[PDB]
């Protein structure tokens, strides 16, 4: 739950570079698969559960 | 779905993309209907024309060849076949009109009469109609001499059978 | 803005190929609301009350 | 030509578009305050959320049924195309077929299958004649008062002599008693000419 | 109408990270090749005071695009509101060195506000 | 009323497009105006020459991009007008040949897919699946339909390619 | 409450119409392919079928 | 990836390539005798 973003998945270390005004991001079909924790600056990938 | 309503269009977009997929399906149906007419009639590149003389060894093709004595330029059989067969929806006209289909049919008929089957597998090779019938008779087992002996009877039977086609289609 | 931009939005791409693509639907907008009504003859006899 | 494989790009892009539409249709309210189930269950009570979840499940089941119907309609044409491809593979590769336009445009000679992603490609080898010439023909000849019809060939004339060639290749040969057969006399064939045979 | 905005007036509609994709958003933006009023107000300059210059009030229907080519310190804030006369809250965004004062206090304004 | 149709001759060539008002008689649209039998085309001019149909418009009308480069309207040509010199004593026997190899693209199968009637309908919920089973029986027939579709797609590839028993080398 | 049901009914009717049109276009395509095969076999040659 | 499970085909590309090569060999070295 990253400030309202409630869901299930696996939080893995991503390699993207978010601009310093965004927190989360959606894929081609408006699916949340990336978010930045507003605690310490670090990218995080959200892959779906098995 | 929304007849002259402004509040209906705001809610129509809330159901997702249920309006674009049907339009794409209709566009695909139209493209398929056009491709069918393109692949059924437009099968040859050369638009063959009938010679001025119409003496093909004694066979009368006046019922199938197009009649130039009319503003439509169509065969009388085609004339009989043609003279017998809005709140948000439209009717798109076909890509190929009736005139182009009639020209395609006339070109195919001219190629079948003057060349036989050579115009469908390469260049159009001229061949007399009594000699085309002799080759077409040898494909079923009957020798060609029977044709060269009873060409008159065969032409009379062909004319009598073609003449009854219009009567059978009209009655 | 322009029909080419509308085609780009319809196909959802910046590069439009060669062909015909439908974008929207034309409609002439109606204006004068004709409030046509019949004669007004059978008026109430309010003159005999006052 | 990038449009040569357009038929193979039509069975793959359609499935991707259908999947994308089926996924995007989840973020669409079918009569509820929102689309997320957890938000509706938290911001409302069960006796009221049952009025919206019963419409959301109805909309989603209708979307899934529409997807299944479109998949079946597409699979019908896929089966038709697969049957046509199998018929062509059996009639052009496993043998020589005389059907016009079936094993390519022209006289079918050979056909070599080539594997393709979700499809098959046939390399139809056709026989297209070329460099045709004009000749004078005749139904038959009358040497000894009797007619002679070509057995397998055609009577041609370059201007002076009468020969017999094939029906698809000009091979000038003398008219002998081996490639012709007698049938009747010279009084019923229209257009018969006079010539001498070589016995 | 004094100038035109070719392709300026586009902002990020949300904080959704998108990479190599195309997205359509129905929101209040600035149409391309539109009319943008180039108001120029340089009547009084160099001196102080002059609490009465010549400039009208601008309406705010749904959104405005404010571009400016001020050199050093010309543009130093904005003033918002609906009544502007001790009846409704306002929004001062007065600019200043190292800090920008922001306040939504309700008070009376003058017909020509300026910072002296 | 009706529907508009923009004729774009590709973006990599030029940004000059033409609009087609299907059904309009060119007297209701608020730059070569021309009325066709399929609508009102605004942006192209009708040339007397007949070329091959590049962009289909409707009712025989076709569009292309030919020269000043602009969009011109024209009636599509069905082909050349060949005149076979038919005669009672004339035949054409070929002397040469040209072996040609053509191609024909035919699909065999498609993407095999299978959906879940519980996860796609109920996203990580528990009480949703309780009412999902009571809303009808529209969850077991779709899975069987997809399984049959997959079996059909496999049988197509099995009957199209695997037509022989011996693997020749 | 009523407009959301009316739009749903109309969308379902349009979907049914599109489904029937696709089912009919399938048979139309089958008939067009059969007609093209006949045009290519009986007219462009002498088929022994 | 929210409930969609794409299933791989039974015959892979290698098997299709081997089938096409076997058909090509049977058409070149035997003609039409290997199909009847």
């Amino acid at each position: 739950n990253f400030n309202g973003l409630t869901g299930t998945g696996v939080l893995t270390e991503s390699n993207k570079k978010f601009l310093p005004f965004q927190q989360f991001g959606r894929d081609i079909a408006d699916t949340t698969d990336a978010v930045r924790d507003p605690q310490t600056l670090e990218i995080l990938d959200i892959t779906p559960c098995s | 779905i929304c007849g002259d309503s402004t509040e209906c269009s705001n809610l129509l977009l809330q159901y997702g993309s249920f309006c674009t997929q049907l339009k794409r399906a209709l566009t695909g149906i139209a493209v398929e209907q056009d491709k069918n007419t393109q692949e059924v009639f437009a099968q040859v590149k050369q638009i063959y024309k009938t010679p001025p003389i119409k003496y093909f060894g004694g066979f009368n093709f006046s019922q199938i060849l197009p009649d130039p004595s009319k503003p439509s330029k169509r065969s009388p059989i085609e004339d009989l076949l043609f003279n017998k067969v809005f709140n948000g929806l439209t009717v798109l006209p076909p890509l190929l009109t009736d005139e182009m289909i009639a020209q395609y049919t006339s070109a195919l008929l001219a190629g079948t009469i003057t060349s036989g089957w050579t115009f469908g597998a390469g260049p159009a090779l001229q061949i007399p109609f009594p000699m085309q019938m002799a080759y077409r008779f040898n494909g079923i087992g009957v020798t060609q001499n029977v044709l060269y002996e009873n060409q008159k009877l065969i032409a009379n039977q062909f004319n009598s059978a073609i003449g009854k086609i219009q009567d059978s289609l009209s009655s | 803005l322009d029909p080419l931009s509308e085609t780009k939005c319809t196909l959802k791409s910046f590069t439009v190929e060669k062909g015909i693509y439908q974008t929207s639907n034309f409609r002439v907008q109606p204006t004068e609301s004709i409030v046509r009504f019949p004669n007004i003859t059978n008026l109430c006899p309010f003159h005999e009350v006052f | 030509t990038p449009s040569a494989l357009g038929k193979l790009q039509d069975v793959v892009n359609h499935n991707a578009q259908a999947l994308n539409t089926l996924v995007k249709q989840l973020s669409s309210k079918f009569g509820a305050i929102s689309s997320v189930l957890n938000d509706i269950l938290s911001r409302l009570d069960p006796p009221e959320a049952e009025v919206q979840i019963d419409r959301l499940i109805t909309g989603r089941l209708q979307s899934l049924q529409t997807y299944v119907t479109q998949q079946l309609i597409r699979a019908a044409e896929i089966r038709a195309s697969a049957n046509l491809a199998a018929t062509k593979m059996s009639e052009c590769v496993l043998g020589q077929s005389k059907r016009v336009d079936f094993c390519g445009k022209g006289y079918h000679l050979m056909s070599f299958p080539q594997s393709a992603p979700h499809g098959v490609v046939f390399l139809h080898v056709t026989y297209v004649p070329a460099q045709e010439k004009n000749f004078t023909t005749a139904p038959a000849i009358c040497h000894d008062g009797k007619a002679h019809f070509p057995r397998e060939g055609v009577f041609v004339s370059n201007g002076t002599h009468w020969f017999v060639t094939q029906r698809n290749f000009y091979e000038p040969q003398i008219i002998t008693t081996d490639n012709t057969f007698v049938s009747g006399n010279c009084d019923v064939v229209i257009g018969i000419v006079n010539n001498t045979v070589y016995d | 109408s004094y100038t035109n905005s070719f392709t300026r007036g586009v902002y990020y509609p949300d904080k959704v990270f998108r990479s190599s994709v195309l997205h359509s958003t129905q929101d209040l933006f600035l149409p391309f090749f539109s009319n943008v009023t180039w108001f120029h107000a340089i009547h009084v300059s160099g001196t102080n005071g002059t609490k009465r210059f010549d400039n009208p009030v601008l309406p705010f229907n749904d959104g405005v695009y404010f571009a400016s080519t001020e050199k050093s310190n010309i543009i130093r804030g904005w003033i918002f509101g609906t009544t502007l006369d001790s009846k409704t809250q306002s929004l001062l965004i007065v600019n200043n060195a190292t800090n920008v004062v922001i306040k939504v206090c309700e008070f009376q304004f003058c017909n020509d506000p300026f910072l002296d | 009323f009706g529907g508009v149709s923009v004729i774009t001759p590709g973006t990599n060539t030029s940004n000059q497009v033409a609009v087609l008002y299907q059904g309009v008689n060119c007297t209701e649209v608020p730059s070569n105006v021309f009325q066709t039998r399929a609508g009102c085309l605004i942006g192209a001019e009708y040339v007397n020459n007949s070329y091959e149909c590049d962009i289909p418009i409707g009712a025989g009308i076709c569009a292309s991009y030919q020269t000043s480069q602009s969009i011109i309207a024209y009636t599509m040509s069905l082909g050349a007008e060949n005149s076979v010199a038919y005669s009672n004593n004339s035949i054409a026997i070929p002397t040469n040949f040209t072996i040609s190899v053509t191609t024909e693209i035919l699909p065999v199968s498609m993407t095999k897919t299978s959906v879940d009637c519980t996860m796609y309908i109920c996203g990580d919920s528990t009480e949703c699946s309780n009412l999902l089973l009571q809303y009808g029986s529209f969850c077991t027939q779709l899975k069987r339909a997809l399984t049959g579709i997959a079996v059909e797609q496999d049988k197509n590839t099995q009957e199209v390619f695997a037509q022989v028993k011996q693997i020749y080398k």
